[PDB]
RNA sequence: AGGACCGAACCGACUAAUGUUGAAAAAUUAGCGGAUGACUUGUGGCUGGGGGUGAAAGGCCAAUCAAACCGGGAGAUAGCU
RNA sequence: GCUCGCCGGAAGACCAAGGGUUCCUGUCCAACGUUAAUCGGGGCAGGGUGAGUCGACCCCUAAGGCGAGGCCGAAAGGCGUAGUCGAUGGGAAACAGGUUAAUAUUCCUGUACUUGGUGUUACUGCGAAGGGGGGACGGAGAAGGCUAUGUUGGCCGGGCGACGGUUGUCCCGGUUUAAGCGUGUAGGCUGGUUUUCCAGGCAAAUCCGGAAAAUCAAGGCUGAGGCGUGAUGACGAGGCACUACGGUGCUGAAGCAACAAAUGCCCUGCUUCCAGGAAAAGCCUCUAAGCAUCAGGUAACAUCAAAUCGUACCCCAAACCGACACAGGUGGUCAGGUAGAGAAUACCAAGGCGCUUGAGAGAACUCGGGUGAAGGAACUAGGCAAAAUGGUGCCGUAACUUCGGGAGAAGGCACGCUGAUAUGUAGGUGAAGCGACUUGCUCGUGGAGCUGAAAUCAGUCGAAGAUACCAGCUGGCUGCAACUGUUUAUUAAAAACACAGCACUGUGCAAACACGAAAGUGGACGUAUACGGUGUGACGCCUGCCCGGUGCCGGAAGGUUAAUU
């Protein structure tokens, strides 16, 4: 059966990666929790 | 001429077409197309605007001529083409200049016949003029609601307009639903109707042939639940309510124009 | 022109293996670590002047690190840890007619 | 010619059996329907929660849906256990 | 290592996506592996990915995104113009052999090609965010010409049989060879060439478009394949040597023809239909401003430059998505033989596997199957399940019908092998030879050779000849829905939804309506033969009476009636 997770490095990219997040300010927002939670990695970009 | 299909498999027993030999074969005029892209019926923000919109042929958009504006240089008519964004079809011109243009086929229009615009052009089909100079209880199309912008009434297969009364600056016009209206006597008109009158015929046969002109299918309101539609739901077929659209306004029966800007222009409603 | 500062530094190492010693047994053929930033030009020019051969083409490719796990012991108490080797680019340079090292 | 016919790929899911701490949080085996079309499929894109989308079943919206998920108001309130 | 078994349109091979060293070599067996393990996709160490031509990047744009100014909006922000991004699409060029334990169109050998820069020479009108061509486009169907590929013959090399026979209509194997360059033919399209003129291509043009005149249609574009060369080269059965028996080294025959051939190519073609089938750049061409013995353009030659990143390995799976070394899911490409209509099916090739617990026993019972006397639906809610039918050709086929259907209705019969007609027929292909011509990738004639159904007559074996696999059960009466379709992913596929058709109703375009505090956008680059809403649901015959109630439409005399005053 096909499960949920379908992975695509550019999909992926486009809606969750960094510079998705700092095109917005919520987005911008997101990376300031995890910059003050001390995240190691602070966005799926790798 | 409109066929009827022999009945070799259910979606043809019904089918009618409207068959016209005299329509061009080939591709059309390349410089007068451009992309037409589809839009499901949504808008800029992504939402469904208009229901039952989807789907369909691939189609190109032809620059059709409405304001015909090249006054006092004849045109012959080198073929008559198909459309696809409308029902009437066009008319491909050559000016005696060299230039070339798409036009609504008038009634009797066909290969070889000379077209002209202006204040002189002769009173015959296919030629425009402004409604100065048309006379009283003629049949025109192709209307013009203000000078220079365009025509806009009488544009579908079979539609045409007729000059009831000239008053001064205005002419009265009898429109396709029974209305009747005052524009500028300056607006310009094509005179004769729409040809391909043969279009309100035909009859599609089948859902596909719905399917593929763009037309999603309609649910009935009174088939869903009550929070889909005021049609709401009832154990079996349970009506017990004024009929409304989605939205709840009351349809069949209740008008929705409201337009103070315009009134004065209306002579008579349609009835 | 490049410098002779950079030409200094693009070269790192000769690489030992028996595909680069094959490779220069049959094909007059120099196998080297090169920094990880030098582009053909640089390796070519490099070789020429430090190694005073003549320099008939250079390929490079790029090798991946590999993980590399072993134990650090931090205040009594031993410790695994992980990480990932450095990249490096390695170069076949091959020379006209030359003898090098 | 055909929302034409029989039938593989392909797309479905009518019946039975098995399975039910499963090989599997919906499958397998034997049959079954469509199979040039209102078809099917890859890759991108758009629509966001009283909102979307819906050939309409309160269907689907990340194994969650008569109002998703995460965090917060928050130690809601609980004449009840 | 030898046998046996399984897949073979896959359980083989190559990728994309995703993964990320799982790849190859050496070592180890704690843990991991549903057992053991000397083994491993496990631990440790070392190695491995080579590009002007493949891909990315790059040039160009789709949907869409972002968006200087701008227009809106308590703020946050929304929309959008110029523009700028965005492939799943368009833009330049490499093939064949050899090689590593692990890479190859990347390394080597041989033979090529593309784009750009810079010089020299010769001849010269060059020059755009501008004009015009082109790129550039649907579905279906039908040839015809080919090729990949296969089969047989010839040729070459080998063989003479563990058991009767086997010096021959005998057996086994091989009979390969590319890009490029030259030629330009089966086919497809289109009249050509000059001269003059101009209300068009936002300006101007010698280009495109248009109008005349003359003169030849005998011209040009496009195009598979074949042929030549590439190639006295490479490869090549097999021998001859060494050996660590892994494997390495040397040499090397023939290397042709006929027939059959695609879903591949000609073909982005041709014919036909309606539902009427991207964009932009590269490319070709035209001029403007401008430049003027410059600069630029064209051609030849020379020279240089083609960077950077990916390249291992899995990839229908033990490396991806499913918590697992999980009977599930996962897009593209290739496709050999014998039967067969076939990519079904059976058995095989190349290739790959026996599914990571075994050994015995041969109870009940459960599961998956085979066969059953007599009976034959008596079973059961119900013929559930099973059994049965099943191919091709021919004969034959009712009611009813919207004249198409019903219909494979039903029901029958003939099917193997051998010989003859005919030492292989009808048909297909077609060589030499010969005749012409405009003189070779020519035409006509001819019929060698190859291939080759179907039928009839005669005979013959078996219980049985569509012998296996494969492969319709049929008929009668009725309810519902016209029909193909759609749905409760995961207990409901239906009589439910949709549907073509019908009706009512709204809407005059800045349309009604919908999404939006708005700007705007959809409706629609449409315009009453159009669009939205509602109910009904092919078609046929039809659709009666009621306006008291509730709505909606019209009217406004009168009564009542807000802010305000």
């Amino acid at each position: 059966m096909k499960r949920t997770f379908q992975p695509s490095v550019l999909k992926r990219n486009r809606s969750h990666g960094f510079r998705a997040r700092m095109a917005t300010k919520n987005g911008r927002q997101v990376l300031a929790r995890r910059r003050a939670k001390g995240r190691a990695r602070l966005t799926v970009s790798k | 001429a409109v066929v009827k299909c022999k009945p070799t498999s259910p979606g043809r027993r019904h089918v009618v077409k409207v068959v016209n030999p005299e329509l061009h074969k080939g591709k059309p005029f390349a410089p007068l197309l451009e992309k037409n892209s589809k839009s499901g019926g949504r808008n800029n923000n992504g939402r469904i605007t208009t229901r039952h919109i989807g789907g369909g042929h691939k189609q190109a958009y032809r620059i059709v001529d409405f304001k015909r504006n090249k006054d006092g240089i004849p045109a012959v008519v080198e073929r008559l083409e198909y459309d696809p964004n409308r029902s009437a079809n066009i008319a491909l011109v050559l000016y005696k200049d060299g230039e070339r243009r798409y036009i609504l086929a008038p009634k009797g229009l066909k290969a070889g016949d000379q077209i002209q615009s202006g204040v002189d052009a002769a009173i015959k089909p296919g030629n425009t003029l402004p409604m100065r100079n048309i006379p009283v209880g003629s049949t025109v199309h192709n209307v013009e609601m203000k000078p220079g912008k365009g025509g806009q009434l009488a544009r579908s297969a079979g539609t045409y307009v007729q000059i009831v009364a000239r008053d001064g600056a205005y002419v009265t016009l009898r429109l396709r639903s029974g209305e009747m209206r005052k524009v500028e006597a300056d607006c310009r008109a094509t005179l004769g109707e729409v040809g391909n009158a043969e279009h309100m015929l035909r009859v599609l046969g089948k859902a596909g042939a719905a399917r593929w002109r763009g037309v999603r299918p309609t649910v009935r309101g009174t088939a869903m639940n009550p929070v889909d539609h005021p049609h709401g739901g009832g154990e079996g077929r349970n009506f017990g309510k004024h009929p409304v659209t989605p939205w709840g306004v009351q349809t069949k029966g209740k008008k929705t124009r409201s337009n103070k800007r315009t009134d004065k222009f209306i002579v008579r409603r349609r009835s | 022109m490049i410098r002779e500062e950079r030409l200094l530094k693009v070269l790192r190492a000769p690489h030992v293996s028996e595909k680069a010693s094959t490779a220069m047994e049959k094909s007059n053929t120099i196998v080297l670590k090169v920094a990880k930033d030098a582009t053909k030009a640089e390796i070519k020019a490099a070789v020429q002047k430090l190694f005073e051969v003549e320099v008939e083409v250079v390929n490079t490719l790029v090798v991946k690190g590999k993980v590399r796990q072993m134990t650090v012991r931090s205040g009594g108490r031993v410790i695994r840890t992980s990480g990932r080797r450095s990249d490096w680019k390695k170069a076949y340079v091959t020379l006209k007619e030359g003898q090098n090292l």
